[PDB]
C-alpha cells in the first residue's frame, strides 16, 4: 500500500475509511497527522505497506524522507532514513527513493524504511553508478523548446508572442524583469501549460516563495505537473528548504538524463530570504545586503545548464523592480550579466493596460543562430527591423493586432513577406 | 457519416443554446423578483447581477457555436451534393467549360489560376442567368429533410445574440467566472 | 487601545466587539487575539462568514514581539525573525472557501509614528495583502476627507468578484483621475459625488458628460 | 604518477580505475574527491609519484601549490608547501614547480613536496639568480604580432580588418570598448586562434573574470592555448585570488626571457570585484567607487611592457561601457589614459548586424610608426584618408565588401592601388 495515493487524495474519503477501518478518534487534526493515524493503524493490523518520496540529509546523518505533495513540510508522515542505508548505498540528498517502509518503535515516533526498491525512477545499482552534475561539461542550447500551443486558443497570443520575442531552449537561464501588478502569475502559469501541452515529456517544476495560499492552490489545481510553493505563513528558513530542495532535486534528476524545466517567483524575494536568515559577515552593502549572503543566490541561478551527453537544467526566474527597497534593484543590477536571456515587462503598457506587456524591443536573447533554423533567424530579424523605430505602446498593439487574425506564426510570416 | 456527424453536431449545438437561453430567461425572472422586493439582499443582487451577465455570455458563446455548426453543415452538404451531381455530369459540365481548360495539366500555376478566372466569370454569368429568370428551386432529393430540418438560415434569436462580440480578455475573464459559478453550483 | 474609543466600540457596532485595552500586559494580547482567530477559524469552518476588522497590525506585531523570548538572531529595530511569525499568521489567516463559509481580515497598520520597527513591519506586509487602501497626511492637512490615497491604493483581481459594466466605468474614471494630484482630485471626487444620490446615478452622469 | 594526464582526462578515468584495484565507492563524489581518492590508492603501494603547479603563498609562507587546468581551486589536493622548502628552494609566487610529493600522515591532509626536477620549465637552482620582473626596463612595441592566418578562412576577414584598424605589438597594452551585444567574446577567441596559429612559440593564457558558465566551458575546447576563468556563482574573493595567481604566474613567466599575452574579459568586472573586496577607506568617489578599489586593478593592468634582456609581457583587455550603470563609465574614464593601443565597438552597426562592428573612426594605435615598416606604414595611411570623410557604417561596409573577393590583405592593397 503506498501513502502517496493517501496524501494525494481530499481529507474526507480518508476520513469515510477512519470510521470504516476503526479509528476512535480522528475528527481533529492534521492532515499529517491523519496519515500517521492511518499508517500506525494498518501496521498495527499487519497489512503491508509501501513508502516513497524525496530524501534529504541533514549534518549528522539523520535522514529525512519527505513528500512534494506536502510541499516538504516537516511532519509525522516523513520516513526516518538511518546513516546504514546511507553509507551501503552511496546516496545523497534529493534521491526519489520508494520501497518497503516500517513502523516506528519503541523510543522512536517517525516511520523507518526496511528496503529500497527503487531509487530515481532507476535501479538502485543502476543509479550507483551516475556523474555528478557539477562534473558534466555544459552546452549550449541546441535543442529549442517552442511555446507554442498550435490550437489558436484565445490565450495562445502570450505564447506567440513570447515565441517571437525570445526562443525557449533546454539549459538556459532566464531573466523576467517586471514591476509589481504586471501580469507575471498569469505569464508562468501560461508558460507551465504550453510546456505540459507541447512537451509532456519533460518533468515540469514550478517554484513559489511567499505567495498567497489562494495563489498557491489555484497553481496547484491549474497546471497537471508538481509545485512547490512555500508560503509567506512559514519562516525564510522554509523558504531556503525548499528551494534547496527544489534545485538540488533537480540537479539529480538531470544526471539520471531527464531534462529539468523549473519556474520561479520571485528571484528577489529569494535573494532576501537568504540575507535575512544567514549571519550576517561584518560587511554589509547598499540595502542591507552581503556578497556571502548572496553568492547562493547566484549559486541557484547559475546551475542551469545544459548537459554535453544528455538532459539538461533550464531555470526560469522573475525579477521585481521599482519596489521601493534599494537592494532590490541592486540585486538587478548585479544579475544584467547572469542569464543567457532576458524580457522585460515595462510598465508604460501596463497603465496602457493593453495585454500582454513586455517590452519587445528591450527583450532578448543571445545566440540565435545554434537555436533555431535559419529562414525564422531571417523572419524575426525582419520583425525586429520593422518594429524597432517608433515606441513600445504602439508597437504592442501592432504585433497583437496583426497576430489576431493569424492562426499560426506561418501565417504571421507569410501575411508579413506578403505585404 | 460526415453528414450525420455535423447534423446531430448541430441538434446538440441548438439543444444546449436553448438550455442556456432558458437559464438566461430564469435568472433574469429571479433578478426582476428580487428587484421587485423590498429585501436588500445587496450580494444577493451583485452575485444575481454576475449570473445574469455570465448566462447572457454563454449564451452569446452557443449561439456562435451553433451558427458556425449551421454554416458547417451547410458547406458539407452544399460539397456532397456537387460531388456527387459532379461525378454524374462533370463531362457535361465539362464539354462546355472545355475551350479554355484542355491544358490544365500542362499549364503553369498562375496561367491554371488565369483560366480559374476565366472560368470564375463564366459561372458568375451562368448563375446570373437563373437569378435573373428566377423561378422557385427546392432542396436536393437525396438530403432534402435535413436540409429543411436545419433550414435556409439560423435562428434571427442566435444571429441577434451573436452581433456583438467581446475582446480575448473579457472572453477569458467570462469563462474563469462561468467555469467558477459552474463549481460553486456543483458544490 | 484607550477606553474611550472602546466604549464607542460597543455601542455603535451591531455585533460583538472584542477590545484589550494598554491596562493589561501584551500577554493578554497575544492569548486574545489567538483565541480570537480561533474562534473565527472554528466559525468558518461550519459554513459561515466571519468578517474581522483590526486595529492594528502594529499594536499586535509588539505585542508578539515583546511576548516571545529572544531567539539570539535580531533584525533592525530589535525586531525577531521569529517574532514576526505569528503576527503573518494571524494576517495570512484569511481565505475565501468553496466548500463553505469564508474569512476576510480588514486590518489597519500604523506609518511614519516616529519609530524605526514600525516601518521594518510596514516593508515586511506590503506584498502579504491582496488589497490595499492607502491613507495620506497632506490631505487630510487641508480637511478635506477621507484623506484616502485614490491613485496608489487599489486592490488586485477585482474583475471575477463582481459585474463588468461598473468595471468599465471604473476604469474611464481611472483614465480620468490618474493625471492630476490626489488632493485636487479627492475634492473633484467628493463635489461629484455630494449632488448624487447611488454611485450608479454618479456613474452615468460621469458617462453622459 | 603526475596528476596532469590523471587531471585533464574526462571522467571516464574514473571507472577504469573501479577496475584497476576495485574502490568500494567511487560512482558519486566530485571530481576533487575522486583524484584525491584514487591519488592516495596509488600512493599507499609505495610507487613514486610526480606532482606539478603554480605555488602561492599565504600570510605566514602556508605554501599552496594549485592547479591551472582546474581555475585553482581551493580544495585538499592542491599541495603543501612548507616555509622551509619555499627557502630552501629559493622560489617566490607564481613559480610553476615540479618534482615528487608526500603522501600525508596522520595530523595532515595536504599533500607535501619532497622534491623539485624543474622550476619555470628550468633547471631547479638555475632560478636561483633570476632579474625581477619589476627591475627590468620597460621597451615599446618592437616586433610586430601579425593577426593574418593566411589560410582565407570566412571568418579571417575579421581579424584582417582588425589588422587594418589597429595592429597589436609584442608588450602592447591594449583596450577594447564593446558595449553587451558587440560580439566581443568570439573577437577574442578569434584572436586567440589567431595568436595560437601564427605564433604558437609564445604561450597563450587567457582568463574571464566573471563569465557565465556556458561560453567559458566552451573556450576550453575551442582555444589551443590554457584558459584560466571563474565563474559567477562563487565570490568577489576567488576573482581576485585568481586574477593574483595569474598576474604571479605570468610576471614569473616572462622573468625567463619568455613572451606572455594575457587576454582579459573584462576589466570592468574585474574592477567592480576589486572595489567590492577591498575595505573601505573613508574617501569614496562617485558611483561608490574608492581610490584604492581603482588602484587595485591598475597594478594588474600595468604590467604590460617589453624587457630587452628576453621576452615580452602583452595584455589585451577589453572594457564594458554604456550598461545602464554610470560608475562603469566612471572607470572607463578612468581608465581611458593608460592603454597606448585602443579600438571601440559600437551600436548602431550592431543593429545595422554588419561586422565585425569595430568604430574605425574612434580606432588606433599610439605611434605605430616603430611597430609597423614604412611602406605598410603609407598604406594604412592611406586608408586612414580614404576612411575618415564619409561615416563609419558605410566606409566600414564599403572595406568589407572590397575584402571580399580578396585573399590577403597585400593583394587588397594593390587591388586599391589599381582602382
Ligand atoms: N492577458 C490578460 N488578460 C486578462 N487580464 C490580464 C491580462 N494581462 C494582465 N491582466 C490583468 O492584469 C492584472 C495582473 O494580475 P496578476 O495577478 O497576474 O499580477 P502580478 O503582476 O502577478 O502581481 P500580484 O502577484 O501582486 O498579483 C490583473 O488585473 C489581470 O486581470
Ligand atoms: N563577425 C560576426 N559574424 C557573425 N555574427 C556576428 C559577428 N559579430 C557579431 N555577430 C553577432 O552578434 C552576436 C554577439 O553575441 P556575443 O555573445 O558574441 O556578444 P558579446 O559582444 O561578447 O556580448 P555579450 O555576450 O555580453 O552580449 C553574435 O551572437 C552574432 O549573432
Ligand atoms: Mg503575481
Ligand atoms: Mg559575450
Amino acid at each position: 500500500m503506498n501513502l502517496t495515493e493517501l496524501k494525494n487524495t481530499p481529507v474526507s474519503e480518508l476520513i469515510t475509511l477512519g470510521e470504516n477501518m476503526g479509528l476512535e478518534n480522528l475528527a481533529r487534526m492534521r492532515k499529517q497527522d491523519i496519515i500517521f493515524a492511518i499508517l500506525k493503524q494498518h501496521a498495527k493490523s499487519g497489512e503491508d505497506i509501501f513508502g516513497d518520496g524525496v530524501l534529504e540529509i541533514l549534518q549528522d546523518g539523520f535522514g529525512f524522507l519527505r513528500s512534494a505533495d506536502s510541499s516538504y513540510l516537516a511532519g509525522p508522515d516523513d520516513i526516518y532514513v538511518s546513516p546504514s542505508q546511507i553509507r551501503r548505498f552511496n546516496l545523497r540528498t534529493g534521491d526519489t527513493i520508494s520501497g518497503k517502509i516500517r513502523p516506528p518503535k519503541e523510543g522512536e515516533r517517525y516511520f523507518a524504511l526496511l528496503k529500497v526498491n527503487e531509487v530515481n525512477f532507476d535501479k538502485p545499482e543502476n543509479a550507483r553508478n551516475k556523474i555528478l552534475f557539477e562534473n558534466l561539461t555544459p552546452l549550449h542550447a541546441n535543442s529549442r523548446l517552442r511555446m507554442e500551443r498550435g490550437n489558436g486558443s484565445t490565450e495562445d497570443l502570450t505564447a506567440r508572442v513570447l515565441d517571437l520575442a525570445s526562443p525557449i531552449g533546454r539549459g538556459q537561464r532566464g531573466l523576467i524583469v517586471a514591476p509589481p501588478k504586471a501580469g507575471k502569475t498569469m505569464l508562468l502559469q501560461n508558460i507551465a501549460q504550453s510546456i505540459a501541452y507541447n512537451h509532456p515529456d519533460c518533468v515540469l517544476m514550478v517554484l513559489l516563495i511567499d505567495e498567497r495560499p489562494e495563489e498557491v492552490t489555484e497553481m496547484q489545481r491549474l497546471v497537471k505537473g508538481e509545485v512547490v510553493a512555500s508560503t509567506f505563513d512559514e519562516p525564510a528558513s522554509r523558504h531556503v528548504q525548499v528551494a534547496e530542495m527544489v534545485i538540488e532535486k533537480a540537479k539529480r534528476l538531470v544526471e539520471h538524463k531527464k531534462d529539468v524545466i523549473i519556474l520561479l517567483d520571485s528571484i528577489t524575494r529569494l535573494a532576501r530570504a537568504y540575507n535575512t536568515v544567514v549571519p550576517a559577515s561584518g560587511k554589509v552593502l547598499t540595502g542591507g545586503v552581503d556578497a556571502n549572503a548572496l553568492h547562493r543566490p547566484k549559486r541557484f541561478f547559475g546551475a542551469a545548464r545544459n548537459v554535453e551527453e544528455g538532459g539538461s537544467l533550464t531555470i526560469i526566474a522573475t525579477a521585481l523592480i521599482d519596489t521601493g527597497s534599494k537592494m532590490d534593484e541592486v540585486i538587478y543590477e548585479e544579475f544584467k550579466g547572469t542569464g543567457n536571456m532576458e524580457l522585460h515587462l515595462s510598465r508604460k503598457i501596463a497603465e496602457k493596460r493593453v495585454f500582454p506587456a513586455i517590452d519587445y524591443n528591450r527583450s532578448g536573447t543571445r545566440k540565435e543562430e545554434l537555436l533555431t533554423t535559419q529562414e525564422e533567424l531571417q523572419k524575426m530579424w525582419i520583425l525586429r527591423k520593422i518594429i524597432h523605430p517608433m515606441g513600445e505602446i504602439d508597437a504592442m498593439e501592432f504585433l497583437i493586432n496583426k497576430l489576431a487574425m493569424t492562426k499560426t506564426n506561418d501565417d504571421f510570416f507569410e501575411m508579413m513577406k506578403r505585404s | 457519416t460526415a453528414l450525420q456527424q455535423a447534423f446531430d453536431t448541430c441538434q446538440n449545438n441548438k439543444a444546449a443554446w436553448l438550455q442556456r437561453k432558458n437559464e438566461l430567461a430564469a435568472a433574469e425572472q429571479e433578478y426582476l423578483r428580487l428587484l421587485s422586493g423590498e429585501g436588500r439582499n445587496v450580494s444577493r443582487l451583485d452575485e444575481l447581477r454576475n449570473i445574469i451577465e455570465v448566462r447572457k455570455w454563454q449564451v452569446n458563446q452557443a449561439a456562435g457555436r451553433y451558427i458556425r455548426s449551421h454554416e458547417a453543415v451547410q458547406h458539407i452538404s452544399i460539397r456532397d451534393r456537387l460531388n456527387d451531381f459532379m461525378q454524374q455530369h462533370g463531362t457535361a459540365l465539362a464539354a462546355a467549360l472545355a475551350p479554355e481548360l484542355m491544358g490544365y495539366s500542362e499549364l503553369t500555376a498562375i496561367a491554371r489560376n488565369c483560366a480559374i478566372q476565366r472560368a470564375t466569370d463564366a459561372l458568375r454569368e451562368a448563375l446570373l442567368s437563373w437569378l435573373a429568370k428566377g423561378e422557385k428551386i427546392n432542396y436536393s432529393a437525396q438530403d432534402s429533410d435535413i436540409l429543411t430540418t436545419i433550414g435556409f438560415r439560423p435562428d434571427v434569436a442566435s444571429v441577434d445574440d451573436s452581433r456583438e462580440k467581446f475582446t480575448p480578455a473579457q472572453n477569458m475573464i467570462f469563462s474563469r467566472k462561468s467555469a467558477q459559478l459552474a463549481s460553486r453550483q456543483s458544490v
